[PDB]
């Protein structure tokens, strides 16, 4: 009967774990704007220095 | 032949009144070594988790 609770818990485990990847790609998305804006701005100040 | 059934009539008087039960623990036993083997697997499952 103790095996249960831990099967429950391990289930909830998985759910926060589940969590975590949406997360992390809502973070990324800022991570790959922020190259793009980088290159934007790059190619910017190339023409700002011509 | 009749005789002889009555001897073999005290012949099974004689393996049941030999012994009472046994082997149920010794199967009992095994049951509790699987309880302990499942103590194991439970306390590395927790381990993985």
């Amino acid at each position: 009967m103790t095996d249960d609770d831990l099967d429950g818990e391990l289930v909830r485990l998985q759910e926060k774990k589940v969590q975590l990847e949406n997360e992390k790609l809502q973070k990324l998305s800022d991570q790959n704007l922020m190259d793009l804006n980088n290159i934007q701005f790059n190619k910017n100040l190339q023409s700002l220095k011509l | 032949v009749h005789e002889e059934i009555n001897e073999i009539s005290s012949k099974i008087e004689d393996d049941f009144l030999s012994l009472k039960n046994q082997n149920h623990w010794y199967m009992r036993t095994v049951q509790k070594s699987i309880e302990t083997l499942e103590k194991e697997v439970l306390q590395r499952k927790k381990s993985k988790k």
